[PDB]
C-alpha cells in the first residue's frame, strides 16, 4: 500500500497548481476525485486567477483512464438516490456473486447503491453497538485489486 | 403449536440414535426435520439452514413459508368463527382470535415451518450436550455429511468437534478434512502428513486410479467456483501441498501428473470457469498460462468456448487486465501472458478462418463472437510483446490488413452488417500507440464521436494531432451542425487550447 504524500497533502491544503505538477503520478491517481470534482464542477469562485489554475489543473488531467469513469459515475443523477437512501434508512430503523464482482460488473449506479448500502449499515451497526468496539468484514473493502 | 414444536427435539434424537432408519426416513419425507438435524451438524442454527447457500432459493423458501403461515391464519380465523358460532356466538377476528397463538396447521411433510426462537434455543442446548454432530459423523452409513457436501465454515466446527472423523474411508471426506487441516496440534500435524503422504499415493502413487484421482481433483476444482475467497485460497494451497513460482505445483506438477491427460479436460473446463470469477491477477495468469499450453484445441465447441471465455475476461474484467498489464510495470510474466492469450486466439482466428457472420476481404468467412472480436482488438491494443512479435503481426494483419478494407460483418439471426467497432472500443484503439489501430478508428467519425473522443483524457500527443486535424476537417465540411452539437464553445475551446501545447476549429468556436 502507498499512503498519501505529506507533500502532496500539504500542495492539496494551500491549492498550490504549480505543486500538483510536481506531484507524482500514483500521488495523482490516489487525489483524482477531487481533483476531476474541481476542474469539472462549476467554479463557486469565478476569479481569473482561478481560472488560470483551472487551466493548470487541466493541463495536469491528461494521463488518467479513470477520468472518464470518474465522469460517468457523477453522471448519475443523485436526488434518487438521495430518497432511496433516506426510505432504506428508514426500513432498517424499522446476490449470488460476491460483492466484489457485483461491484465489477454493474454500472456505476449500481455500485453506487451498493456501497452506499453497505457504509450506511455499517453506520447503523456502530451507532446500535452502544461503544463496544467490533469489526465488519466486506469483500470490496478487503479486495486490494 | 406448542406440542407440534416439542414433538420435533424428541423425533430429532431418535433420529440421530437410529439414523439407518427413522434418520432416512425424516430426511426424506419431512423437510421440516430434514432440516433440525443439518442444524446440529452445521452448529448453525439459521433458518434458511446455512447448507443451501442459494439466494434465491432461501427467498422461495421464505415466501413459502409467509403464504403458508398467511393461510393457516385465515383457516384458523375461519375454524375459530365456525366454533364460536356453534358455542359462543362471538365473531372471530384476529384480535379475539384465542386459537390463532395455540394451534398450527399439523403439516411436517408440507412445506417447512419456522422453529421457534426457544426451540431453536433447545436444540442447540441438546446439540451441545450430546455431541449429536458427532453421533452422524460416527454414522458411517448414512452418513448425510457427504451427501450435503455433494460449506467450509460450518465443517470447521463440526469437523473439530469429530476427532473420530479424521479419516471416514471416502476420498471426498479425506480430501475435505485435509481441506479442513489446511501435543493435540503435533497429532493433527502428524495425521495431516500421513494423510498426504496416502493422497500422494492415490494421485502419483501405482495406486492412484482414475476414479480416485478424479474425485480428489475435482473436489478441489469445484470448490474453486466458490465466490467466497477463503474457500478457494484452501482448493488452492490443498492443490499445491499434494502437488510464477508459486504456481508452479499448476504449471509443472500437474502436467506431470500419470492421469494428467485422464484429468486435462476436467481441469481446463474448471479452469475456464473459475476464470469469469477469479479476482487475483496472479492466478489468473497461472490459469491462463495452463490452458495456452494444456488446453484441447480438438475440439471446435471447446476451442470456442476458451475463445468467449477469454473475451469475456478481457471485456468484464478490463481492470484485471489493467492490473495485469500496468504500463509501469511490465514484466516477464505480463509478456509471456499477453504471448499465450495471443497465440490462443490467433489459434482460433486460424481455425475460424480454415455471435456475428464474419466475412474476410480475402474471401474467408466465419462466423465469431463480436466480443471475441473486441478481445483481439484490446490485445492488439496492448502492443506487442518484447519477445514474440509474429503472432501479433500475424493478427494484425488478420483483422486490420494494410491498405485493404476490414472484415465485413453481419448479424447471424439477420445478415445485417454490425458495428464491428463500438465507440469505447474506437477510443480505446484512439488510446493506443499502434498507428494502424489508429487510423482505422480514426476512419469514419461522426462529428459528435469526435467531440467525446476529444473530451477524453491520456490519448497520444499524436493522437490529439490527428484529431485536430480530423476536426478541422469536420469543420470545414459541415460547421454549422458541429456549431449546434457544441455546447459550451469556451469549454471545449479551452481543452483544445490545452491541447494544443500537449485551430480552424478554435476559431470557430471562438466565433
Amino acid at each position: 500500500l502507498q499512503f498519501v504524500s505529506p507533500f502532496a497533502f500539504e500542495a492539496m491544503q494551500k491549492v498550490d497548481v504549480v505543486c500538483l505538477a510536481s506531484l507524482s503520478d500514483p500521488e495523482l491517481r490516489l487525489l483524482l476525485p477531487c481533483l476531476v470534482r474541481m476542474a469539472l464542477c462549476a467554479p463557486a469562485d469565478q476569479s481569473q486567477s482561478w481560472a488560470q489554475d483551472k487551466k493548470l489543473i487541466l493541463r495536469l488531467l491528461s494521463g488518467v483512464e479513470a477520468v472518464n469513469s470518474i465522469v460517468a459515475l457523477l453522471s448519475v443523477d443523485f436526488h434518487a438516490l438521495e430518497q432511496d437512501a433516506s426510505k432504506e434508512q428508514q426500513l432498517r430503523h424499522k446476490l449470488q456473486h460476491g460483492l466484489t464482482l457485483e461491484f465489477e460488473h454493474s454500472d456505476s449506479p449500481r455500485r453506487l447503491r451498493l456501497v452506499l448500502s453497505e457504509l450506511l449499515a455499517i453506520m447503523n451497526k456502530v451507532s446500535e453497538s452502544n461503544g463496544e468496539f467490533f469489526f465488519k468484514s466486506s469483500e470490496l473493502f478487503e479486495s486490494p485489486v | 403449536s406448542t406440542l407440534y414444536w416439542k414433538a420435533w427435539p424428541l423425533l430429532l434424537v431418535v433420529a440421530a440414535f437410529n439414523p439407518e432408519n427413522i434418520g432416512l426416513a425424516a430426511w426424506e419425507e419431512y423437510p421440516t426435520l430434514k432440516m433440525l438435524m443439518e442444524m446440529v451438524m452445521t452448529n448453525n442454527y439459521s433458518y434458511p439452514p446455512c447448507t443451501l447457500t442459494d439466494e434465491e432459493t432461501r427467498t422461495e423458501m421464505l415466501n413459502r413459508e409467509l403464504q403458508t403461515a398467511q393461510r393457516e391464519k385465515q383457516e384458523i380465523l375461519a375454524f375459530e368463527g365456525h366454533l364460536a358460532a356453534a358455542s359462543t356466538k362471538q365473531t372471530i377476528t384476529e384480535s379475539s382470535s384465542l386459537l390463532l397463538s395455540q394451534l398450527t396447521s399439523l403439516d411436517p411433510q408440507g412445506p417447512p415451518r419456522r422453529p421457534p426462537p426457544h426451540i431453536l434455543d433447545q436444540v442447540k442446548s441438546l446439540n451441545q450436550s450430546l455431541r449429536l454432530g458427532h453421533l452422524l459423523c460416527r454414522s458411517r452409513n448414512p452418513d448425510f455429511l457427504l451427501h450435503i457436501i455433494q460449506s467450509m465454515p460450518w465443517l470447521a466446527d463440526l469437523v473439530q468437534s469429530s476427532e473420530g472423523s479424521l479419516d471416514v474411508l471416502p476420498v471426498q471426506c479425506l480430501c475435505e478434512f485435509l481441506l479442513h487441516d489446511a501435543a493435540k496440534k503435533r497429532q493433527r500435524q502428524q495425521k495431516q502428513r500421513q494423510l498426504l503422504g496416502r493422497l500422494q499415493d492415490l494421485l502419483l502413487g501405482p495406486k492412484a486410479d482414475e476414479q480416485t484421482t478424479c474425485e480428489v481433483l475435482d473436489y478441489f476444482l469445484r470448490r474453486l467456483g466458490s465466490s467466497q475467497v477463503a474457500s478457494r485460497v484452501l482448493a488452492m494451497k490443498g492443490l499445491s501441498l499434494v502437488l510464477l513460482q508459486g504456481y508452479q505445483w499448476l504449471l509443472r506438477d500437474l502436467p506431470r501428473l500419470p492421469l494428467f491427460d485422464s484429468v486435462r479436460s476436467t481441469t481446463a473446463l474448471a479452469l475456464q470457469q473459475a476464470i469469469h470469477m477469479e479476482t487475483d491477477p496472479q492466478t489468473i495468469s497461472a490459469y491462463l498460462i495452463y490452458l495456452s499450453q494444456h488446453t484441447p484445441v480438438e475440439e471446435q465447441a471447446q476451442h470456442s468456448d476458451l475463445a468467449l471465455d477469454v473475451a469475456r475476461l478481457v471485456v468484464e474484467r478490463s481492470t484485471i487486465m489493467s492490473h495485469l498489464f500496468s504500463k509501469l510495470s511490465p514484466s516477464a510474466a505480463s509478456d509471456a501472458v499477453l504471448s499465450a492469450l495471443l497465440s490462443i486466439f490467433s489459434r482460433y482466428v486460424r481455425r475460424m478462418r480454415q455471435q456475428v457472420f464474419l466475412r474476410w476481404s480475402s474471401g474467408e468467412t466465419a462466423t465469431m463472437h463480436i466480443l471475441v472480436v473486441h478481445a483481439m482488438v484490446i490485445l492488439l491494443t496492448l502492443g506487442p510483446p518484447r519477445a514474440d512479435d509474429s503472432e501479433f503481426q500475424a493478427l494484425l494483419d488478420i483483422w486490420f490488413p494494410e491498405e485493404k478494407p476490414l472484415p465485413t460483418a453481419f448479424l447471424v439471426d439477420t445478415s445485417e452488417e454490425a458495428l464491428l467497432l463500438p465507440d469505447w472500443l474506437k477510443l480505446r484503439m484512439i488510446r493506443s500507440e499502434v498507428l494502424r489501430l489508429v487510423d482505422a478508428a480514426l476512419q469514419d467519425l461522426e462529428p459528435q464521436q469526435l467531440l467525446l473522443f476529444v473530451q477524453s483524457f491520456g490519448i497520444p500527443v499524436s493522437s490529439m494531432s490527428k484529431l485536430l486535424q480530423f476536426l478541422d476537417q469536420a469543420v470545414a465540411h459541415d460547421p454549422q451542425t458541429l456549431e449546434q452539437n457544441i455546447m459550451d464553445k469556451n469549454y471545449m475551446a479551452h481543452l483544445v487550447e490545452v491541447q494544443h501545447e500537449r485551430q480552424t476549429f478554435h476559431s470557430l468556436l471562438t466565433a
